[PDB]
Order: C-alpha cells, then structure tokens, then sequence
C-alpha cells in the first residue's frame, strides 16, 4: 500500500485575518513560548495583558484586595488549540519531527492554562467552555455564575478560535460558508461578501483571533477603584430541541423573555430602574448565513413582543460580522467588546455592507437595520445592549448590559461623588500606562 | 517527506485531478491530455517533492479499553447517528441515557414540571471528537473520502449537542467545559452555578 | 475663453507641514435622569466589566472599534495599525526615532497614514489568504491517494 | 482575423465586447425598508423650523404608506414627549403625516431609462419617476459600488409608495447587451426556489422608454475620429434594434399597450454651428418618425 | 430491567410534539416560547 | 507666547510629553549652540 501526492482546488480563497505583520515577538512575548506553544495561544495571551491594561497592570495587585484562590478564569473555545492538533495528526502519521507536548498543548483549556501560568498566577477557578459559535457569551454566563456564589471575586471572560487550512474545507463541506468562486461572479468584492440581513446574504465569513473581558464584583471594581465599562444584567445560554431538520435553527434563545414583568430579561432591566424601552440596541449573531439571520431576528422580534416593547420602538442592531467576519468562539466577545464601546460613547454603528434588507424581515417591526451609523452625542445618551449567539448544536445565548452610570446611582449622593474622585483618579493613570 | 532524484514514470490521471498536480510543482511537474481517452498524464520532474510511507515502533502496548464487543447499536443507537457522529459522541449518548434511568426516563417529563429553558447541560472534555478531528486532518491531508460535517463534529460541545437534539430536547443553558484531566469535576461546578 | 481660464493656472503659494497625532482617549459623558435609592441593590451580587480587549483581522479593541464606527483610521488609528503590522520600528541608535521597519527609513507621525495606511487597508481587516503554511486551501492543497 | 481587424480598426473589436450577463442584476422593491430609516433620520437630525419647504418636499416623499410604514412613524411620533419646541414640532407634524400616510394613493408606471448616470438630466427624471409613483427599469455604464451606491441614494430619497427601481450594467454600444437585455426585461416576474437559486426573468411591459445614454468623447485608446461613425449605430441603429426588441417582446407576449419611446432629438438643427454633435445626428429622427 | 432486557432504553425521537399539527403548530411555534405556563398534557401521551 | 499656543491646544495641559517627543528633546539638548543649563536625562554621559 502506497500513499501518492497529489492536490486539490478549493472554493474558499478569502477570510478575515489579523493584519499582516502581526508578531506576538512585537507584543513582547518571548521567542521560547511563541515556539512552544500554538498559534491560538498568543491570541489569548496578548489579549489578556490588553485586557488588564485597560484597568491595573500587575496581575498580582489583585492578591493585595483579594485571597489568589478568588482568581478565576473563564475562557470559551470552539476548538481551539487547532494548528497544534493538525501539527500531530500531520506529524505523527507522517513522522515528522513534531513537539512533545502536543497532546498538552492541544487541550482547549491550555490556552489560558498558558496565561495563568505566565502573568496573573491565580489560585483560582479555571473553566473553559464550548459553546461552538456560542462560547464567548457562554463563557460570561459562567464567568458572571463564579463570581454571585463567592467561588471568585474576579473573573476573565472570553473565547478564541483560530482559521486553519482544515478548518475551511470542513464549513465549506458543510455548505455554511459562502463560496467565493460564487461571490465573486455576482461582482462581490472580499471586503463586502459578509451582509448580514440583506436579501442576498450568502452565508458566513470565517474568520481568526481571540478576546477577553474582564468580569469582577461590582463592590471590588469601586474598592479597587477600577475603570467600570458597564454592569452585565444578564446572561444565558439556550438549547433549542428535538427535530430532525437541518436547515431548523435554535429558537431556544427566547426563553429569557418568558413570564413579561416576570421575565428574567425585564426583572434584570428592573432592578436597575430601566424598563423593556430602555434596550435600544441588540447585538446580533448576525452570520450572514440564510438559515441565522432571519431567525434571530424573528426570535428577537419575539423577545420584545411579549414583554410589551412600545408599538414601533424597534430594536437598532449592528452586525459586526460585517466587518470582522465570524471567528466561532471569540465571536460573542468582540460583539461583547462592541457593545461596552457603544453604551460608554453612544455611538450605534452601522451595517455598511447592507444594500438592501431582505424583504422576508419586514414582519417584523420591533427591529430596525441601519445601514449608516447613528452617532450619538452628549445630548442623546443610550442605556442597554443586548449580545446574543447562536452556536452550532442548539447552543444559543443571550447577555444583557447595562450602562455603568446606573450601577453609580446607588453609592448615595456622598460616596458616589466619593467614586467618581478615584475613577477619574484611575483614568489619569490609565491612560500613563498605556 | 522526499525530494526525487530523477524524473518519475508517467501515470494516468484525471484532467481535474491532473490540473490540481500542476498547481503545486509546475515547474517540476508535467501534465498532458491524451487525445483518445481525453484524460491526462501525470509526470514527475527531478526536484519534486515525495511523501514515502513508512513506520515506526512505540511505547505503549496496553490502555483501558470499554470491554471488546460495545455496540452502540446493542444500546439501541440508529445506524444513522452511529456513521454521522465521532465515537466519543456515543459515549455521552448512551451514559446519558442511563444516567437518566437512574430516576425518569422520558425526558420531557421535566417539562410537567419545569419550564423547558431551565433545562441545562453542563458536559466537559479535555478534548473530545479526537477521532473527528483526525479524521479531517488525515482524509484532507490525504483527499480520501470524508464526511462533510466534520468540523461540526470536532466541536467539544456537539457531543451533547447531538444529545440534546436526539433526546431532552431541553430549551435551556448549554455549557462545555475544558478542564484537561479536571473537566468532569469543573463541570459539576458549573452545573451547581 | 474658459478653455484657456482653464488652461491658465498659476501657483499661490502654500507653505504647509502637517502632522497627525493626538491625545490620550477620553470619555464623553451622557445625559441621563435617574430617580434612584442607594442602599437597596447589593454590589456583591453586581456582575461588572473592569475592562477588555480583542485581537481580530483589524486589530485591537481600539482600531476596530474605530474603523467599525468611522469607517476611517484617526492620527492613533494608523500610527497604532503600522506599529502592530510592524511597518514602524523603534531604534536607540542615532537620530533616535520612529523608523520604517522594511526599508530602514526614519519615519514622522504624520506621513505614516500616506506611505502606510494604503498598504495597511490591503493588508489588514479582509483579503485574500495570505500564505503563512506554505498551502493554499483555495489554489493548491496536498492530496495523498 | 488580420483583414477583418485592417478594415474595422483596433477598437471596434474591443469595445464590442459582451458585458451584460443574466446573474449580476440587482433589485430593489423595498420602500418599507429605506422610508423608516429615513424619517428617523429627519426626527434626529431636525433643526430647521415648520418654515421650511423641505418638510413639505420630504412628506411628499414620505408619502409612501401601509400598515408597515405607519407602524414606524405612528411609533416613533407617539412616544414623542412635550420636552422641547423641537419635539413639539416633530409630533404634531408626525401625527399629521401619519394620519396623510394612512389615506395615501399610488399611481403605477413602467419605464426603461438609459442614461441615467449622475449629474445629467435623466438622473433628474428618474427620480421624479420614481416620485410620480413608477416602476424603472434604470442601466449604467460603469457597474461600479460607486454607481451603485449613487442609485440607493437617488431611490431612497424620491421613491414613493408602490415605487421600485432595478438598476443593472449595461452597454448600449452591444447588441447582444440589448437582445439579452430585454430578454430579460420580457420573460417571468417568478422565482423558482429549488435545491438551488434561480430567478427566472422580471417581466414588466414598458410604458414610457428613454434612450438618454450618451456617449461621451474620451479617446485613450486612439479611437478619435471614428466615433460619431460608431455612435450612429448607438444613437439610432442599436435604438432601432431597441424599438424593434421591445416591439417583439410586445407582440409574442401579445400586449396592445403602446410603449412611448421619448426620442431625444437636438434642438433646432441648422441654426448651430458651434454644438457640432447634436445638431446633425438627431434630424434623421426626422426620417425615423 | 426492563430497558435492560429488550433494548428499549434508547428510542430516537421524531419530535411528534414539535410538529403535531403542521399548520397551526408553526404558528403555534412563537406563541409557545412567549408565554411562561404553557406544558405538556400527560393523558394524550406528553402533547404540546 | 506660551498661553497663546496652549489656549489653541488646550489637550497640551492634560497629557503626556509623547515617547517619541522625548528622544527629540533629548537631541535638541546635544545639539544646542550654547550647553543646557540642567541634566536632561540620568544615563551613561550623565558625567559629559
């Protein structure tokens, strides 16, 4: 028995990639670990040290307010640790000289093994989901779940995936990603193939990368006396059910909005004051796939239906997929981190890759699809997001949030001045650091 | 991987398979139509590269296997799930079940007394769809014959995916984590939270 | 007549160096009402963000955001783009500078969103596969029958 | 190929070229979509006071109703509040659009328009098509996003109820262009959904056809002076090959309807001297008539 | 002992309760995950 | 003259010399016509 060389064309020549150029050796990552460890891991290892940046430095001025043991980590994958599997499937059949630690470095849990290991040092909870697509709000539910229960007080939300040579020839197998030999016959250029809603979207763009949140106590984020991006209301992950059909989607996500006033979407707006209007925006998966969009929308549609959303007080929904093209597990990240940027500044962006929204979305009216972007200045503030995900294998998921200044308003008077002091104080210094 | 010394023989190939050849050597590859039978002849150059099979001996004779003879099928398992899903989908698939043995049986009778999207599945791996996984980067690497929903497959969370849909149904919380060798008891702890 | 008014220029003069860059980012407050009490919600059961951050097709959480939004790179937008996509490098040896990184050239701030961003648009955000793995999924990918 | 390339020329050959195919056309039926995006953008961006004409000019426009339209404006109007004059402003003249909304009518027209391309007088007449309730059939030259992003401008300010424009590339310098064209125009209005997509061809029989295109002198490759011999198969043998297309298309699928084909002829011919274009190719459509 | 016995333990679902009736249970589809207290009758054998 | 600039730039009094503007000072420092009256920086020619 022999095996012969030979070769293949395929219909996938574009995905969305981190600029050329990138280097984790740029960053400051040292030669010995770029080596060992998997290209996926300097994703979530740089974008860790960012995400600390953006508030303290030293991952060890955490063990001064908190016991190391209250450290947790929450980091999502859809597979995750990709390269450093095909390195031993390739390798080992082919007998190669490949690393020995590749089982190890495999594990879509060594990632982040990786970071605690070389900067913050916790003692803490470690988990890591798989929520496929999902993972990024599935992993902030749970990040948000460690911390209510006293487990930790400080958690790191995320998820990352990476875009291989097998990781396209399995969705292009699958018929979800869209074919450029077809994209390109329609007169489609390589930065406008991604449209989320239109009419002719044609399904997804795969993409690559990796990002994190960091999600603590709100009593530990004034003590500390940290920068707070926004309060998450909410979170949830969704199965959907038993069927037989391919095409059906998971509509499962809807279970957030059961029970109206009761509603655990609405009790979460409550609390804070701020009613079922107040959601100006939600974040939709928005994979520019037939099967997705339609459904998250008739699903988000729903959502706002039953809880009484005014008559026409339709929900503004950016697609960021648009642009950065679906990476599976950080996808519900960068929408994460997409919203944070839209409560704090107001500014709703638009979807620039729609020319025309599909005629099947005008039943319903509790969503509105703005193609430019809505800026919002000091005179027209916003309140609350909404991230939403639909991973593959019924993994939905849903996360609410909330602007910051709603969580300042119950300092009382004197200490919520008193707060603002060390913010301000913190920003200052934050903006040295960086 | 090897580099050929002298011009290899001549073989017959497909004009699409053929075309493919050129794409990778083309200056050290040779391809032409023959007229008759309209397919094409595969010639490689002096300075091609050439994987030559081989083996190799390892260290570990013995592992800890479920006993010789498990069927999912014996469990019940449709042939068609069998084929569709990795092997480690039917592990998850049939503990699952006998997990639930263990008090009720039809799973939508904890929608009697729950609400279906309180229903949730916390289920880690360390890794999980292994044989999936390589399965792709082989049968790719190697252009045989392989399923089209592999890397679906290769989703740690599409073992209990695939539970979900085949059996609770539930409306609810879906989590999957990675905890290496610790994954199980990480997942309780999730499953609590 | 207007064909030679056309063809007719002359040359005012116009003695112009401009320069891009700014500062540190700041935040612009909202108005917003709130009719609160203070005591009654428990900050050990609040779930807050302290911070974030990504690295995706076009870079951090703060060029994206701004390319996402705008459409269009600021004078931190671009400088921050070229020092991630490594067109800009940092020598101690003399002249003491930003320096292009290719070329060994000394570069300022305001040139580098004309001899960059052109090539950085290309070369960031959505394009053709770019071949680090020696394979090309859409030309050429191994086979072994 | 020598001999017949010696007596044509060196652009004749490459500028005949086919260009039109049956995949790359775009369609855009939705008012419901572009209107409510751009009444929210008016309750914004509103500064200027009840004085203005433009309110007047954009009501017309957003004259286009139906229970989807005014679920948008009744909405955004009722939870208007009496916080500012603005926001005085805005809901009582919203309350009065959306009860004229309510009420509104449509006319229907079909027209054909070539021509049509920015900064010229058919751009201003598709509009205004497309204000007076139509449908329009609108072909550009250069398919460029830049082109197309000018038409969803143009349509998603002057497009009224019952109103949808079809924008495609198109070369009137083609006679395949045309005959495949208008095939199209001629065959369905269906769409087949199989295990695949195929849009059978949209079928509308033209009321009112414009023949504006207009080719321009620009001679990088040299073409100069052969042009006006070329674009007499353009301005009048293609446009009869047009006429004769259309008229097949009118009488196979059996229609009485007159199609009125606007020929526009250059003004006054013999007294200029100085257009040296106009003047003398149109007076044949003298001879046309 | 009894799914011991005879193989019953693993029956894969056709979801009878998902499209029982096909036009209304569409329809029905939205209404069901709306509201809070809607649940399966037992008597019918676990209808939707 | 220095309240005119920085009334313009008024972001001057909030924010840091910029990391590459602090190698420029530096160099302005070795090439003065006359020798600057202070120590610009600690370093291996704090002696020159």
């Amino acid at each position: 028995e022999i095996r012969v060389p030979r070769k293949t064309k395929l219909s996938r020549t574009v995905g969305a990639q981190i600029p050329t150029g990138f280097d984790p050796t740029v960053w400051g990552i040292s030669p010995d670990m770029a080596s060992s460890i998997d290209r996926v891991a300097l994703w979530n290892i740089v974008a860790t040290v960012d995400a600390f940046l953006s508030s303290g430095f030293t991952p060890t001025e955490l063990m001064r307010w908190v016991h190391p043991s209250q450290v947790a980590s929450t980091q999502g994958t859809g597979m995750g640790g990709m390269t450093s599997m095909q390195t031993m499937y390739h390798g080992n059949l082919l007998g190669r000289a490949k690393p020995n630690d590749i089982l190890q470095e495999v594990l879509p849990n060594v990632v982040a093994a990786h970071v605690m290991q070389s900067y913050v040092g916790g003692y803490g909870a470690m988990v890591h989901p798989v929520g496929a697509c999902a993972t990024a709000a599935v992993s902030v539910e749970e990040g948000v779940d460690k911390i209510k229960l006293g487990k930790a007080d400080l958690v790191i939300a995320g998820g990352f995936d990476d875009l291989t040579l097998e990781a396209i020839i399995g969705f292009g197998d699958m018929a979800a990603t869209a074919d450029t030999e077809m994209m390109r016959a329609k007169g489609i250029s390589d930065s406008k193939f991604s449209r989320a809603n239109d009419r002719r979207r044609l399904g997804f763009l795969e993409a690559q990368g990796g990002g994190t949140i960091l999600l603590a106590r709100g009593d530990l984020a004034l003590k500390m006396g940290l920068p707070v991006l926004a309060v998450v209301g909410y979170a949830q992950s969704f199965a959907d059910g038993v069927h037989t059909s391919i095409p059906a989607p998971g509509l499962g996500a809807l279970g957030a909005a059961r029970g109206g006033r009761e509603s655990t979407l609405a009790r979460s707006l409550a609390q804070l004051g701020v009613g079922a209007d107040d959601i100006a925006v939600i974040s939709k998966h928005d994979t520019s796939t037939l099967a997705n969009d339609p459904n998250e929308t008739e699903l988000h549609e729903r959502i706002a239906d039953s809880m009484g959303r005014a008559p026409g007080n339709p929900l503004f929904i950016v697609s960021q997929k648009t642009l950065t093209g679906h990476a599976k597990g950080g996808a519900a990240v960068f929408q994460m981190m997409g919203l944070c940027q839209i409560l704090r500044d107001g500014v709703i962006p638009p979807n620039r890759s729609l020319d025309c929204v599909d005629d099947e979305l005008a039943t319903s009216g509790h969503f509105v699809w703005v193609r430019e972007p809505l800026d919002l200045r000091g005179k027209f503030p916003l309140k609350a997001g909404l991230v939403t995900s639909l991973g593959f294998g019924h993994v939905s998921g849903l996360v609410a949030l909330v602007h910051p200044e709603a969580f300042i308003a119950a300092l009382d008077p004197s200490e919520r001045e008193d707060y603002r002091t060390r913010a301000e104080q913190r920003m200052l210094a934050g903006q040295r650091r960086l | 991987s090897v580099f050929l010394d002298k011009d290899f023989t001549f073989v017959v190939s497909s004009e699409a398979d053929a075309r493919a050849f050129v794409q990778f050597d083309p200056e050290h590859t040779v391809a032409r139509p023959l007229p008759d039978s309209s397919d094409w002849e595969v010639t490689r150059k002096a300075g091609t590269e050439i994987r030559v099979p081989r083996k190799t001996k390892l260290s570990r004779t013995v592992g800890a296997q479920i006993p010789t003879g498990f069927d999912p099928t014996v469990w019940g398992i449709s042939p068609d799930m069998a084929s569709s899903i990795d092997r480690v989908a039917l592990w998850n698939i049939v503990a699952t079940v006998d997990a639930f043995l263990s008090s009720g049986f039809t799973p939508t009778e904890l929608m009697r007394w729950v609400h279906p999207s309180q229903v949730a599945s916390t289920q880690g791996t360390g890794m999980g769809g292994m044989t999936s996984m390589q399965t792709m980067y082989h049968g790719n690497l190697l252009g045989r014959a392989k399923p089209n929903d592999i890397l679906q497959e290769v989703l740690p969370n599409v073992v209990a995916a695939h539970v979900m849909q085949s059996y609770v149904g539930g409306y609810g919380a879906m989590v999957h984590p990675v905890g290496a060798c610790a994954t199980a008891a990480v997942s309780v702890e999730e499953g609590v939270d | 007549e207007m064909s030679g008014a056309a063809d007719e220029s002359d040359d005012e003069a116009p003695a112009g160096t401009i320069r891009a860059l700014p500062s540190p980012p700041r935040g612009y407050n909202p108005a917003p009402a709130p009719e609160w009490d203070d005591l009654d919600v428990d900050p050990a059961d609040l779930v807050v963000i302290v911070g974030g951050a990504e690295l995706g097709p076009y870079g951090s959480s703060r060029t994206r955001f701004e390319m996402e939004v705008s459409g269009e790179l600021s004078a931190a937008g671009v400088l921050e783009l070229a020092w991630t996509t490594g067109m800009v490098k940092w020598e101690d040896d003399p002249k003491a500078g930003w320096y292009d990184t290719e070329t060994g050239e000394l570069v300022p701030e305001c040139e580098i969103v004309e001899r960059y961003h052109d090539a950085v648009v290309e070369r960031c955000g959505i394009r053709e596969f770019v071949d680090d793995g020696a394979i090309d999924p859409d030309h050429a990918s191994p086979l072994l029958v | 190929i020598d001999l017949v390339t010696a007596e044509l020329g060196s652009d004749w050959p490459r500028l005949v070229a086919p260009t039109f195919d049956a995949r790359k056309a775009v369609v855009f039926d939705d008012r419901w979509a572009s209107a409510r995006e751009d009444l929210v953008k008016l309750w914004l961006a509103e500064e200027g006071d009840i004085d203005a004409q433009w309110e007047q000019l954009s009501q017309r426009f957003e004259g286009t109703g139906h229970v989807v339209a005014t679920q948008a404006n009744w909405w955004q109007g009722k939870a208007l509040a009496a916080g500012r004059n603005v926001h005085a402003s805005l809901f009582g003249r919203i309350a009065a659009g959306a009860e004229n909304p309510g009420k509104g009518r449509y006319s229907d027209e079909v027209a054909v328009v070539t021509g049509a391309s920015k900064g010229s007088i058919a751009a201003s007449v598709v509009g205004q098509l497309l204000d007076g309730g139509a449908t329009v059939i609108a072909t550009t030259s250069r398919l460029d996003d830049d082109r197309l992003a000018f038409y969803k401008q143009l349509y998603r300010d002057h497009a009224r109820f019952d109103a949808t424009l079809w924008v495609v590339p198109a070369n009137m310098a083609s006679y395949s262009d045309i005959d495949k064209l208008v095939e199209w125009v001629g065959t369905e209005q269906t769409e087949s959904l199989g295990p695949q997509s195929i849009h059978l061809k949209d079928a509308q029989t033209p009321t009112l056809l414009f023949p504006f295109a207009a080719p321009r002198v620009a001679g990088d490759m040299s073409e100069v002076g052969s042009r006006a011999e070329m674009e007499m198969k353009v301005l009048l043998w293609a446009v009869q090959r047009l006429i004769s297309g259309l008229s097949k298309i009118g009488a196979e699928r059996d229609i009485a309807s007159r199609l009125h084909v606007v020929l526009p002829g250059s003004p006054n011919r013999g007294m200029f001297g100085g257009d040296g274009a106009y003047g003398e190719a149109k007076s044949a459509l003298d001879a046309l008539e | 002992v009894s799914a011991i016995a005879g193989g019953r333990p693993m029956y894969e679902k056709p979801a009878d309760r998902r499209f029982d009736h096909d036009v209304p249970e569409k329809r029905q589809e939205a209404a069901m995950l709306l509201s809070t207290d809607a649940r399966l009758g037992e008597n019918d054998q676990y209808v939707l | 003259a220095i309240t005119a600039l920085l009334q313009r730039y008024p972001d001057a009094e909030t924010v840091v010399l910029h990391p590459a503007d602090v190698p420029f000072f530096v160099e302005l420092c070795k090439t003065l016509g006359k020798p600057v009256n202070f120590v610009p920086v600690i370093d291996k020619d704090v002696r020159r």
